[PDB]
RNA sequence: UAAAUUAUGGUCAAUUGUUAGUAUUCAUAUUAAUUUUUUUAAAUGUUUUAUCAUUUUAUAAAGGUUUAUUUUUGAAAGAUUUUUUGUAUAAAAUUUUAGGAAUAGUUAAUAAUAAUUUAUAAUUUUGAUUAGAUUGUUUUGUUAAUGCUAUUAGAUGGGUGUGGAAAAAUAAAAAAAAUAAUUAAUAUAUAUCAAUAAUAAAUUAAAUUAAUCUAUUAGUCAGAAAUGGAUGCCAGCCGUUGCGGUAAUUUCUAUGCUUUUAAAUAU
């Protein structure tokens, strides 16, 4: 994880991968996750 | 066909056409220098990979002794190697079917290799250009020429086809008895 | 060559044997972000650029 | 054989092949480590035992 | 099963042997001449145009005897100055014969094709070759010059002095000095007859399938000049039994 | 010290030949050798083998490996690493080469290199010498003093010798093998006007192998360099047509 | 930091396989070389060089004083035309016309300059 | 693909040992059998042995 | 390119080209000749 | 590790800086003593910034420029920049 | 090397740096694998 | 490691049961173990006399010939013939889509197809020839021949094969006798193959890792002492001012 | 819901950082790369012709694009000749930002329509539109490995619209309508790329053509190796735990020692 990417904890990283995760993807079920 | 030519490096009929084979190389140390022999258009983008027909084949120019050879006696076969490892089928059905064009380089290798007759760049010092005669000439076709129908029959083999099936086929492939 | 040390490089202008001639691009830059407006000032109004993309 | 009604002699049948003959003695053979005098082992001079 | 489309014909090709056709020959485009070997190429050639083929393998065959012979030659005794400063050596011929070897049966290049020539380029004087070694070898044994390396003490000190190919001097070496006679190198002698003996028949392409009794009359030789009196009683019983 | 012109490219290795060995061009290379010192003793000394090395003796340069390189006589031993200055007695040519290469290796003269007519076969060379099959040429040697030394040589061997042409007088550089058109079976062939060619320096060489052609020219109206295939072709075995 | 862990280092050891002799032959036993005589058109290496002098880049004419004489013109190769300090252009331009006239082509091009 | 520094087309086909003159290694008058396989044989990785 | 003699036909003209595209009926005859090996 | 502390270097490892000030300050306790502390100024991208750093280096001479380098974990409390050692 | 292996592996705890590191850690958990090892005559015993 | 069921045997078992003999010699034979030409080769592989005869296939008797190609006419003539007349081989091997695959060596090499690899030698001279099988077989990437079953061949990467440099990193004088690092007392050379018979060697092996010249994760044993490093380094310490030489050279 | 075998086959998966009660991948290792010891220009006149003209010479960096870049055989290759046969501008999927809301000469039908036709139009919370960032889907680095981390050069509007095709305003490793050259690969000034450069780091010599050339090894508390003097929580040292309070194995310095070796330091 480079130091750049996102924050610089990694826990931002993280997060900002969990929006990509393909089993919490946006559809009809989970919907305005943001 | 531009409004500023780039005066460096210009070419004929414009682009893209008349595909012809290169030896392409990027200049380094001479000790590490190998070219490839490979068959592009007539003009070329910054990077050559964008005009590639085929690609024939590496040459090292550089002579090198036969250490995968065992070291035998033969003086012709203990002088220095040239390896060039080039292509048939995809040179002949350019050269052929496509009628490409071919640079002095590659041409001096084929003629080395076989494939074609020497270049007109090479040529002996020593022997000078000659000259011709009409009257010799017409003198000389007098002295000797071939018959018309053999001459038919010889350029009808090496242009059209040339694997012609004799009368021993014909009677092998014709249909058997019970289906007459 | 690519499977030779860094110190077993004798030259660098061509493969001796085969093998795969590939740039040595340098993944490890540290690019660097720098911070040219206020936390709550981002121009843009939905989504905010605060470090590399 | 050909019609799978020989008796299989498969080669994991065979045990251990056992050393017949006593092969020789193997006495110690000089090595740098192996010195009566310290003097040459030094880390100036000796490395290793070879 | 039939919703849908009709069941394309050309499944009979799968049921028919009949249409199974390859309409033109293996090699109809001009490759019929590609195997050199074969009946067809041979017949449609002649035996002249065969011999014109071969004449390449014919003379490396020739080529290669000849300088095997032009070696022997040089150096049938081991004992000598040819040059200036260089002195004769075995291990020339022993050399260019290992590397025949090699080419004649070594699996790093298998260039067996000599081996096809040797019916009409094998001289018949080089036909017995281990004999010829064994010779070689019992002519190695003069007391006057170093066994291992075949020079002269008067002259030099060094094993490998004036020698081109000597494999006692390496690019940082040192210079090996010459060595004594004695009954240890007279076993060395023993040993590399024995070895030669044994390969003067397992040899499959230079050995003989029997022995010969010039290679028997050599063995002697070198066991009587190198002074091995019970290996030679023994040899002698052994060549009685034979 | 030295002071001489250097560019960018100047710090470019050169070319090593097969022939050619180890160098010793960088600093790495250089230390480890540059750490052995060397002494000429009564056993290393070079004139105390002087039965053994009587050849490497009689090649030396007395007089020039004094002055340029200020090393003497009896200090050189028969293994020395400096390379000093050779005049090969054998043709009278001047080189430079350390003895070490000279006594452990048999690396002298180049162009003594090329003595034989082939350099894998050395001895193998069963033509007659040019002392008894060419008397003509041994006038035509440069006079130094080696010319029997030369004549001596193989009628087919690859001797770079020089040569005093007769067309200007001048002395020009030739092989014995080029000048008498004949070489050994089994080499590669020469060119078939190569006597013609070499019977003269460059200079003058161009006019004497013309005037045939001009001639030819004149007598038949036109030059054709085919001639050479009409006059033979003024039975053969083949194979059969699949056509 | 430190430094790599082992710098991989190779000796030397000759090979007598590639230190064996090799068969030469030269080129010029295949091919020999000649000298063009000078012509009535170009008498000599000077007016050589001035028929030479075409392009004004290209100022063949002012470097008589480096050839000595014809031989020595015919006879300079591409290094030595680098080593007599002569630029590279003007100098493949003399190699060019050179070759030209030894094949049978004399240097007729008109000047450019104009 | 063609006429690059990083030209990889020509080592995808097989070739011989290149020895015309030093290499890095000497290779004109060298025995490079262990240079070949420690440094010129290609590997699985750094170090690993060679494929 | 095309090779121009010096010995041809000068234009005339300072508004263009020095020399002309024209040339000697010896240059033509040669020129045949030289057309000929390319034909060859 | 710690990839806030250099955020003055902005990637680069070394600094190239002026120099304006120069003070003294005492370590963090029970470390006790007087550290002299560079105040120095560089321009990046026509922005002027200033910062405080560690001045290692001994004093042999008059300078204006210095050279910052990250360095390690100084017990100082704030400062973490290093100057470059004299050569 | 002490029991006597020698086709063998061991990590702790991934990379060194990962906690908990200690001597003690050390050779107690590699004790355990080592202990925690079963035969491949035990195994096929096991399973008959 | 392989576990097969208790009963795995029944069906040897009754093979062996009703086993029926004319004599015991032929129950009894010797040779009962071997079955096919494999188990025979494993069997007689160790001596020569029997293998000579039994396998004559094995050594490489009959190769491919050399032979010269029917040049192609230059119209020309005497003007161009001096153009394929150089001073240096000229080897050029055909590729392709078919050719070129190493995969297909032996269908490549094998002179009865139509569509083998294709190779032509241009002599100095002039002709061109056919490629012996050693210059066939250099257009292929090389590999190592090695058979372990009945002599050992020569192992790579060991202590006489492998040089000073890749031993220790560090020069030891190359001398045929006298040598206490290589633990000998006098090495006399002959040729290496010569007195050895020819069947014994097996060929080579280097398909593995020199552990002391290069290994993979060259890693530091143990951070502290910062002196110690990878295993690969087996090195003494430096001298300080070695020698100085007052002659120039 | 049966075992296997006519016996290793079909070609190598393998992990190494001396910590510090415990929780949590976060100081110091190795590899790859940058950094010191001064390695490392992108050339100035393209050519021919029927003469104030005509014919041949079509993607270099400039402009910041995430629902996005897509097209020709009319020139040329190209051939007894005439003649003929075909196309093609369109798509589909993958599309970045910590704190997220509206967007627009606009959708469809019609037509060689409509600045002024007809219609309940189109984009978007399944993340749109503006804004920021970055030249897009064969390139690396690391690892045993589903990962993580890189990559390049070039398509930035028209406006007499030449041309087959705008890519058309300095920038070559492109021989361009006569064989200029094949002994050629060597390349002297002004902004830049890897030809940039990695070369037996100290004992028997270079089968040659002898051509280019110097830098302090860093430490010595823990942990390879330290004793005397001076300082006395001062001056300083410090990857780390920390050291300096009058015997300091941690500072400075004399001397001596250590090193698995060619640096040191940082990101
Ligand atoms: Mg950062
Ligand atoms: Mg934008
Ligand atoms: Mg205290
Ligand atoms: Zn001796
Ligand atoms: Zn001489
Ligand atoms: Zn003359």
């Amino acid at each position: 994880i480079a130091h750049w990417y996102c924050g610089h904890k990694f826990r931002h990283r993280f997060m900002r991968d969990k929006r990509f995760h393909p089993s919490l993807q946006a559809s009809h079920d989970a919907r305005n996750r943001f | 066909a531009r409004a500023v030519i780039k005066r460096r490096s210009p070419q004929l009929w414009g682009a893209p056409g008349a595909p012809i084979i290169r030896m392409r190389g990027h200049h380094v140390v001479w000790k590490f220098q190998s070219y490839d022999l490979v068959v592009e258009h007539t003009h070329k983008r910054r990077n050559s990979d964008i005009r590639l027909l085929h690609y024939l084949g590496k040459h090292c120019p550089h002579p090198q002794k036969s250490l995968w050879s065992p070291d035998t006696p033969v003086a012709q076969d203990r002088h220095l190697f040239m390896l060039t490892t080039v292509d048939i089928d995809a040179f002949k059905y350019w050269f052929g079917v496509k009628r490409c064009r071919l640079s002095m380089k590659p041409w001096a290798l084929l003629a080395k290799a076989g494939l074609l007759p020497p270049s007109l760049t090479q040529n002996s010092k020593i022997m000078p250009k000659p000259l011709f005669d009409k009257e010799s000439l017409m003198r000389y076709y007098l002295a000797n020429r071939k018959d018309e129908d053999v001459m038919a029959r010889e350029k009808y083999l090496n242009y059209e086809n040339s694997m012609v099936k004799t009368e021993e086929e014909r009677a092998a492939e014709r249909p058997v008895a019970p289906y007459l | 060559p690519w499977w030779n040390f860094q110190t077993e490089h004798r030259q660098r202008c061509v493969l001796m044997y085969g093998g795969a001639r590939t740039k040595n691009t340098h993944n490890a830059n540290h690019r660097v972000f720098i911070k040219k407006y206020k936390r709550n000032a981002f121009p843009n109004r939905t989504r905010h650029h605060w470090a590399v993309s | 054989y050909a019609r799978g009604q020989h008796p299989s002699y498969d080669m994991v049948y065979a045990g251990p092949m056992p050393e017949i003959f006593p092969m020789r003695r193997d006495f110690r053979k000089p090595t740098r480590w192996d010195f009566h005098d310290i003097e040459k082992q030094g880390k100036y001079r000796t490395s290793g035992p070879y | 099963l039939y919703k849908g489309i009709p069941r394309p014909a050309i499944t009979n090709l799968h049921y028919e042997p009949a249409w199974r056709y390859t309409l033109y020959q293996a090699g109809a485009h001009g490759a019929q001449l590609s195997n050199p070997r074969s009946p067809f190429t041979a017949k449609v050639l002649g035996d002249e145009l065969m011999q014109v083929r071969d004449i390449k393998s014919v003379e490396h065959c020739k080529a290669w005897f000849d300088r095997l012979q032009y070696l022997i030659n040089l150096h049938y005794e081991a004992v000598g100055d040819i040059g200036e400063f260089k002195s004769r050596h075995t291990r020339h011929v022993h050399e260019f014969f290992v590397a025949f070897h090699d080419a004649l049966s070594s699996l790093d290049f298998r260039d067996t094709y000599l081996f096809d020539q040797f019916k009409a380029v094998r001289p018949p004087e080089l036909s017995d070759l281990f004999g010829i070694f064994l010779e070689m070898e019992a002519n190695y044994v003069h007391e006057d010059y170093c066994p291992r390396c075949s020079l002269p003490y008067s002259t030099t000190r060094y094993c490998g002095e004036g020698d081109v190919d000597t494999p006692f001097r390496k690019h940082r070496g040192r210079w090996a000095p010459h060595q004594k006679w004695g009954r240890e190198w007279y076993d060395v002698v023993a040993r590399r007859a024995e070895a030669l003996w044994y390969r003067a028949t397992e040899d499959p392409y230079f050995g003989t399938p029997q022995h010969t009794q010039r290679q028997a009359e050599a063995l002697l030789k070198v066991y009587v000049q190198a002074k091995q009196r019970g290996k030679a009683i023994d040899f002698m019983n052994k060549l009685r039994g034979s | 010290a030295e002071f001489k012109q250097k560019s960018r490219w100047s710090s470019v290795w050169p070319n090593m030949r097969y022939g050619s060995m180890f160098l010793s061009y960088s600093v790495g290379r250089k230390l480890p050798m540059k750490g052995v010192n060397w002494v000429t003793r009564d056993s290393n000394r070079l004139l105390n083998f002087s039965n053994r090395y009587s050849a490497v003796i009689s090649d030396i340069d007395v007089k020039r490996t004094e002055e340029e390189l200020n090393v003497a006589l009896s200090d050189i031993r028969w293994n020395d690493h400096r390379r000093i200055y050779w005049k090969c007695s054998f043709c009278g040519s001047s080189y430079r080469k350390n003895v070490s290469v000279r006594t452990k290796y048999h690396a002298g003269c180049n162009f003594c290199k090329k003595k034989y007519p082939s350099e894998v076969r050395g001895e193998q060379h069963g033509s007659p010498p040019v002392s008894q099959a060419a008397p003509e040429l041994t006038e035509q040697l440069v006079d130094n003093g080696k010319r029997d030394n030369l004549a001596t040589l193989a009628v087919t061997s690859k001797f770079y010798a020089e040569w005093t042409c007769r067309g200007c007088g001048g002395s020009y550089r030739s092989t014995i093998r080029s000048r008498t058109g004949q070489v050994e079976a089994g080499q590669c062939t020469l060119h078939p006007d190569i006597v013609a060619w070499s019977a003269y320096c460059p200079s003058c060489s161009w006019r004497p192998n013309m005037v045939p052609i001009a001639e030819e020219v004149s007598r038949s109206g036109q030059f054709l360099g085919l001639e050479r295939s009409m006059e033979e072709l003024g039975p053969i075995p083949r194979r059969k047509r699949l056509a | 930091t430190y430094g790599p862990h082992k710098s991989y280092k190779y000796t030397y050891m000759p090979d007598p396989r590639k230190l064996a002799p090799i068969e030469t032959t030269q080129r010029s036993e295949i091919v020999p070389q000649s000298i063009r005589p000078p012509t009535s058109y170009v008498p000599n290496h000077e007016t050589f060089l001035e028929r030479a002098d075409i392009h004004r880049l290209r100022p063949t004419s002012d470097f008589k004083a480096s050839f000595k004489d014809w031989n020595d013109l015919f006879t300079c190769d591409k290094r030595q035309l680098r080593v007599r300090g002569i630029p590279r252009m003007t100098r493949d331009a003399i190699r060019t016309a050179v070759q030209a006239f030894q094949n049978g082509n004399p240097p007729e091009r008109f000047d450019t300059k104009e | 693909k063609v006429d690059s520094f990083h030209a990889n087309t020509q080592y995808q086909h097989a070739w011989p040992l290149l020895s015309h003159d030093d290499l890095g290694n000497s290779d004109q008058s060298n025995n490079t059998k262990n240079i070949m396989y420690s440094m010129y044989m290609p590997k699985r990785n750094k170090g690993t042995a060679p494929w | 390119r095309q090779i121009r003699p010096y010995y041809n036909l000068p234009s005339k003209s300072e508004h263009g080209r020095k020399m002309t595209g024209f040339l000697t009926p010896y240059r033509h005859w040669m020129w045949k000749q030289n057309e000929l090996w390319r034909n060859v | 590790l710690f990839f806030l502390r250099m955020w003055f270097l902005y990637g680069c490892c070394l600094r190239f800086v002026l120099f304006v000030l120069c003070y003294y300050m005492s370590p963090r306790l029970p470390s006790s003593g007087n550290r002299r502390v560079l105040y120095a100024v560089f321009y990046l991208y026509n922005f002027v910034w200033m910062l405080r750093c560690f001045f290692c280096c001994f004093i042999g001479l008059v300078m204006s420029l210095f050279i910052i380098e990250g360095g390690g974990f100084v017990d100082l409390p704030g400062v973490k920049y290093y100057t470059r050692i004299v050569s | 090397c002490a029991f006597g292996f020698q086709h063998a592996g061991c990590r702790i705890n991934l990379k060194a740096t990962n906690n908990p590191k200690s001597p003690t850690h050390t050779v107690e958990g590699v004790f355990e694998a080592v202990k925690a090892l079963r035969s491949v005559s035990e195994i096929a015993a096991s399973r008959g | 490691i392989t576990f097969y069921s208790d009963r795995f045997l029944f069906r040897d078992l009754v093979n062996r049961r009703e086993a029926s003999y004319a004599n015991v010699w032929e129950m009894d034979d010797p040779y009962r173990f071997l079955q096919t030409e494999q188990d025979y080769e494993d069997y007689w592989g160790d001596n020569y006399d029997v293998y000579r005869r039994m396998f004559p296939e094995m050594i490489g008797r009959t190769g491919e010939p050399v032979q010269q190609y029917g040049q192609m006419p230059i119209w020309a003539g005497p003007h161009r013939q001096h153009a394929n007349k150089s001073e240096h081989n000229w080897m050029f091997a055909e590729i392709g889509v078919n050719v070129g695959h190493e995969a297909l060596k032996k269908l490549e090499l094998d002179p009865t197809n139509e569509k083998r690899r294709r190779f032509v030698i241009r002599q100095p001279d002039g002709t061109l020839r056919s490629a012996k099988m050693s210059e066939m077989r250099a257009w292929y990437w090389k590999e190592e021949w090695a058979d372990f079953r009945f002599w050992a061949p020569q192992m790579e990467w060991g202590i006489e094969n492998t040089p000073s440099q890749e031993q220790y990193q560090e020069h030891v004088p190359d001398t045929t006798d006298a040598d206490f690092r290589k633990q000998r007392r006098i090495q006399s050379r002959p040729v290496k193959w010569f007195y050895e018979s020819h069947y014994t060697r097996t060929g080579s092996f280097a398909g593995f890792q020199p552990l002391r010249f290069m290994q993979r994760r060259t890693e530091r044993e143990v951070r502290w002492p910062d002196v110690i490093n990878a295993a690969v380094q087996i090195q003494k310490r430096k001298p300080a001012a070695y020698i100085f030489k007052a002659i120039p050279e």
